[PDB]
RNA sequence: AGGACCGAACCGACUAAUGUCGAAAAAUUAGCGGAUGACUUGUGGCUGGGGGUGAAAGGCCAAUCAAACCGGGAGAUAGCU
RNA sequence: GUUUAUUAAAAACACAGCACUGUGCAAACACGAAAGUGGACGUAUACGGUGUGACGCCUGCCCGGUGCCGGGAGGUUAAU
RNA sequence: CUUUAAUGUUUGAUGUUCUAACGUUGACCCGUAAUCCGGGUUGCGGACAGUGUCUGGUGGGUAGUUUGACUGGGGCGGUC
């Protein structure tokens, strides 16, 4: 039974990585929101 | 030549093949090749804009010289080659100056034939001349919309146009659709008919043949649900509706030409 | 639109008369070509001061120079040898490029836009008449005899 | 954008009312066109995306005066 | 030569039994279909919610789909329990 | 061959073939407030839509109604 | 006033021609080792096409909604 999550570091970084968020303004707002909440992990860091 | 293959197995019973013995059995001319990446019917937005396109064999692009601007240079037909991008075969022609080029092959070409371009050219098939110098009533192909554009009419296998009249600086042509169009006399055209006239006699035989030609299955509107197509819905093959396109436009006899710009160049319409 | 006219307009030209004209006509033809200047309660005093007669002679000499130029070649004949086809079907149609260049090299030095062809583009081989307009009121006739080579 | 380079006219949103007073959001667009204006001061043509009202404004005033105002506005033409 | 034949890997899931607080939020055992092709598969891309994709079932779109998920309008409204 | 991943694998869907219809190339059509892109680096022996569904015999009568195509005698008819 | 006609006025429909608006997904040159874009020369269309405001027609392509109660369950029928 193949499950939904099939890990891949390259796909994870290129999809939800820090640079991916900064590319668009919506991603920048995502980072801004999580800085405000004080989350330790801003994004998925390798 | 048209060959009917024996029904050794289902999928071969209805296959009719077209074999051209004089086609070149080898790789094409590399310098005139270019990559042709498939699209699958998607546009720059990534959405499907044309349906039933996708898959198929990889095919490279041959730079076919439609403009034919090499005026005054005699050329010799090296060989004929199969072009995956076109219904008509192409011909590799070597000019007296050492330049090779690809041109559409009319019905009469064969290896070693002589062709010439420019106004100072003969009347044999394969020569390109301005339509002013072409005698009225002759058959031409690869006709130009505008001087230097390149050539857009009668490009498929076994196609041609008739020159019916010449008034002033404009010429009237009868297209394969039965429509009469008025074109500038400065436009070039190629004498003769496009070759491979038997290309229409193939039948492909089975479903896979159309599949690896780049065509995907077509689903009828009735088979779909109401939310997907204007047709569809109901139990037991109910239609009860006027035929329409998937986007609501009424097909089956509704004229969709709305240009008002090129109408001045149209003398008669299709009948 | 009320505008002052400088050049002679064939229909309503009267050397600076307050005559109405379509905005497009003045915007696209008169003003860009210098045939008129928009005057609205400011240039009327100026036109009647320095444009009233000072430029009248300046405009006239242009017509006088044009009249002199079109009589430079008294022969008024143009002969060009072209490698025409067999029994008609001239090699290729020729407009104003070649004829103007030949005339300029040996004849009247004239601009490209001056030459006008009322009989087509000289398709048939033989004697033809060409109307030359060096001015609106100055028309000239030139006979051209293309000879096959 | 659909902004006149002379009068500054830009599309403005509004309503369209039916007989039953139903209100649907619409947008009014300026009558913009691309026109080439001949300028004698610089002796060349300048292309401006101007509205019909702006073209009337240019005719009433001078093309030089309008260009000066555009330059003062700080936007290249 | 073949969308050819028999048959493993591989892909799929026609029948039966077991299992239903299971070993498993669809599996196991014994049979079963395709198996040089309209095949299958690795890696990487593209299409985003009244939208996508669909050899078309209202199927699929992160175990959720006749309109996904998250936050907000929002303590929606509830002549009902 | 494909299909309801997880109760339906089928007569359903697709299919080669057939017919109708639109499209002269800045093509029809589609995605996009637009630019632009696909169609196609193709152009009527081509492309899109629709129905039927290999092959053999074939496919009759009906234009009232609703669509679609063409006409203009006459009537009615908005902004202005 | 009924009956008619020379020149001048408002004229509007129609037709022909022209180029200077405008279009050019025609060719050539330059920015430029650039199928974008811009500028220049020329060709072809040309006051057409196209676009904005207003307006008539079409418009389940899309959207918001409605589609009563009594009733020997409801529906049908009947009644108000």
């Amino acid at each position: 039974m193949k499950r939904t999550f099939q890990p891949s570091v390259l796909k994870r970084n290129r999809s939800h990585g820090f640079r991916a968020r900064m590319a668009t303004k919506n991603g920048r707002q995502v980072l801004a929101r999580r800085r405000a909440k004080g989350r330790a992990r801003l994004t998925v860091s390798k | 030549a048209v060959v009917k293959c024996k029904p050794t197995s289902p999928g071969r019973r209805h296959v009719v093949k077209v074999v051209n013995p004089e086609l070149h059995k080898g790789k094409p001319f590399a310098p005139l090749l270019e990559k042709n990446s498939k699209s699958g019917g998607r546009n720059n937005n990534g959405r499907i804009t044309t349906r039933h396109i996708g898959g198929g064999h990889k095919q490279a692009y041959r730079i076919v010289d439609f403009k034919r601007n090499k005026d005054g240079i005699p050329a010799v037909v090296e060989r004929l080659e199969y072009d995956p991008n076109r219904s008509a075969n192409i011909a590799l022609v070597l000019y007296k100056d050492g330049e090779r080029r690809y041109i559409l092959a009319p019905k009469g070409l064969k290896a070693g034939d002589q062709i010439q371009s420019g106004v100072d050219a003969a009347i044999k098939p394969g020569n390109t001349l301005p339509m002013r110098n072409i005698p009225v009533g002759s058959t031409v192909h690869n006709v130009e919309m505008k001087p230097g554009k390149g050539g857009q009419l009668a490009r498929s296998a076994g196609t041609y146009v008739q020159i019916v009249a010449r008034d002033g600086a404009y010429v009237t042509l009868r297209l394969r659709s039965g429509e009469m169009r008025k074109v500038e006399a400065d436009c070039r055209a190629t004498l003769g008919e496009v070759g491979n006239a038997e290309h229409m006699l193939r039948v492909l035989g089975k479903a896979g043949a159309a599949r690896w030609r780049g065509v995907r299955p077509t689903v009828r509107g009735t088979a779909m649900n109401p939310v997907d197509h204007p047709h569809g819905g109901g139990e037991g093959r109910n239609f009860g509706k006027h035929p329409v396109t998937p986007w609501g436009v009424q097909t089956k006899g509704k004229k969709t030409r709305s240009n008002k710009r090129t109408d001045k160049f149209i003398v008669r319409r299709r009948s | 639109m009320q505008v002052i006219l400088l050049d002679k307009v064939a229909n309503l030209g009267s050397l600076g008369d307050q005559v109405n004209v379509k905005a497009g006509y003045a915007r696209n033809f008169l003003v860009p070509q210098g045939k008129a200047v928009p005057a609205t309660k400011k240039n009327i005093e100026f036109f009647e001061a320095r444009r009233a007669e000072l430029e009248a002679k300046l405009a006239e000499v242009l017509a006088a120079a044009n009249a002199r130029a079109e009589k430079i070649n008294a022969l008024e004949t143009v002969t060009i040898a072209s490698k025409a086809g067999d029994e008609g079907k001239l090699f290729g149609s020729i407009g104003t490029r070649d004829i103007a260049d030949a005339v300029t090299a040996a004849g009247v030095e004239v601009a490209k836009s001056e030459v006008r062809l009322p009989n087509g583009v000289l398709r048939t081989t033989g004697e033809h008449e060409v109307s030359f307009q060096v001015h609106s009121e100055v028309f000239a006739k030139v006979i051209v005899n293309v000879v096959a080579e | 954008s659909r902004v006149c380079q002379v009068t500054g006219k830009r599309p403005v949103t509004g309503n369209n009312r039916s007989h039953a007073l139903n209100a649907t959001k619409r947008r009014f667009l300026p009558n913009l066109h691309s026109h080439r204006f001949w300028v004698e001061s610089e002796k060349r043509f300048v292309t401006l995306r101007v509205s019909a009202k702006g073209m009337r404004v240019i005719d009433k005033k001078g093309i030089d005066t309008v260009l000066a105002e555009l330059r003062a506005r700080g936007e290249k033409y």
